[PDB]
């Protein structure tokens, strides 16, 4: 299963998904942000 | 009470002994189970030391040393300092002396000192200075070397981790950083290599055309075109005899002429260190192909039917 | 003065307002680890414990 | 971080007078007028809306709406 890994300002899937070390293909920022949970939550409106 | 590694459950053999760090307690999930003398571990429970001057630590009676890197911490040191009293009674020494430690070693934490050194010199990362700082001890524990250079050993250290870490510096970028001859740090290299029984991989023209045709204030997409004819020109074996420094050397050149940025043979000389001779013999080699080698999506400054020959 | 709710250096606050969003403000901490290589013959690692 | 949908002492809400009043202020250098022609009578409400500040505004120009 994939672990996504948004990057910086390029705006597209790292993909990164195993061992190997982190840097987003075509762009050249090595900074990440793992990616939303597809997992659902609830927020009251209280 | 020498049987446990966490067993006394008395009812039960144990299966587990889970930790209530909250509590201090510790418990026994299937009957009920508290045991304890709880420490949730020392280390955090002396670090007291908080809200009072915490940037100087008046607690501190624990230093860390760094021990391992080395094996053998001996003793404190003192200093000068009251104004005096502290005798030289006549002779100008108040007190005494401060005292050598371990000497014996004192010329490894000598070869920690420059490893560093050297380090620094071509901005390398921490993690590649602690992995050959790691490789050298091993080296010198085993003593299968001691009579080589220490300097060129530390030298072939700081090498072998530099490709280990899948970046790899060339034996002239390491020899220019170090007073070690090229001959000497390569012999060393396959020394080591023999002492730790163990191997690391081939370099490839992708691990050094990048760091090249940065330091030429080259444009992003023609670093590109020239990592792509690197990597063809390997793939279409053009060049069966010849090292891939200089194969990536005749790329960025092929690439910055194709290109209104035009950087000369000196200069990329000047950053390979490889002969610029050997570049244009390398260049008169692959210029039969390059209309092919190319990336069909680069945007062309002068045609191929262009391309200067030199 | 009211209900005395509020002598001494208290006060009297209003609830709906509150639920309005008075005041209301969000909390950020952010908490950092490192992955240290640390010598000779240890390791850490991020992973599933 | 833009105005508030019903204002914080009563109730009456106020968000969708916000476009309103940038508009009336385009128009005429009245205040008084503006606030008066929206229907914010009490000044709870007045204060709400002639006390706030916009910051939304300056935050979107960032490029990464994207992180
Ligand atoms: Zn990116
Ligand atoms: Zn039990
Ligand atoms: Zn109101």
């Amino acid at each position: 299963q994939p672990m996504i890994y948004i990057c910086g300002e390029c705006h597209t899937e790292n993909e990164i998904k195993s061992r190997d070390p982190i840097r987003c293909r075509e762009c050249g920022y090595r900074i990440m942000y793992k990616k939303r949970t597809k997992r659902l939550v609830v927020f009251d409106a209280r | 009470l020498d049987a446990l590694p966490r067993v006394t459950c008395p009812n039960h053999p144990d299966a587990i002994l889970v930790e209530d760090y909250r509590a201090g307690d510790m418990i026994c999930p299937e009957c009920g189970l508290v045991v304890g003398d709880r420490v949730i571990d020392v280390g955090s429970e002396w670090r007291t030391f908080s809200n009072d001057k915490a940037t100087k630590d008046p607690s501190r009676v624990g230093d860390s040393q760094n021990p391992l890197l080395s094996d053998g911490d001996l003793s404190t040191m003192i200093g000068k300092g009251t104004g005096a009293a502290s005798f030289d009674e006549f002779g100008n020494s108040k007190y005494q002396n401060r005292r050598t430690m371990s000497s014996s070693d004192r010329a490894m934490m000598n070869a920690f000192k420059e490893i560093t050194t050297m380090a620094d010199r071509i901005n390398l990362p921490r993690n590649i200075v602690d992995r050959t700082n790691n490789l050298f001890k091993q080296v010198y524990e085993q003593k299968s070397l001691k009579g080589r250079a220490n300097d060129a050993i530390a030298s072939a250290c700081l090498y072998i981790a530099c490709r280990q870490e899948g970046v790899p510096r060339t034996f002239k970028e390491i020899c220019a950083v170090s007073r070690i001859s090229k001959k000497e740090i390569g012999r060393c290299f396959k020394l080591i290599l023999k002492a730790l029984e163990t191997s690391v991989d081939l370099i490839t023209t992708g691990d050094f055309m990048s760091r090249f045709c940065s330091n030429l204030c080259l444009p992003k997409q023609v670093q590109m075109a020239a990592t792509h004819i690197a990597r063809k020109a390997v793939e279409l074996d053009l060049v069966p005899g010849r090292s891939p420094i200089s194969v990536a050397a005749a790329a960025i050149y092929m690439a910055s002429q194709a290109s209104a940025e035009k950087r000369t043979q000196k200069e990329i000389g000047d950053i390979a260190g490889v002969a610029d001779v050997t570049i244009r013999q390398s260049y008169r080699l692959i210029y039969p192909r390059a209309p092919d080698l190319f990336p069909t999506d680069f945007k062309f400054d002068t045609p191929v039917d262009k391309l200067p020959q030199l | 003065s009211y209900t005395g709710y509020n002598q001494e250096d208290s006060v009297i606050m209003n609830r709906s307002a509150v639920d309005r969003g008075f005041f209301r403000s969000v909390f950020y901490r952010s908490y950092k680890e490192q992955e240290s290589k640390k010598g000779f013959d240890q390791e850490e690692v991020f992973e599933k414990p | 971080m833009i105005i508030p949908v019903r204002c914080f002492t009563c109730g009456k809400i106020v968000g969708n007078k916000w476009e309103a009043y940038l508009g009336l202020l385009q128009a005429e250098y009245t205040e008084g007028d503006a606030l008066d022609a929206l229907g914010l009578k009490r000044y709870c409400c007045r204060r709400m809306l002639l006390a706030h500040v916009d910051l939304i505004e300056k935050l979107l120009n960032y490029a990464p709406l994207e992180k």
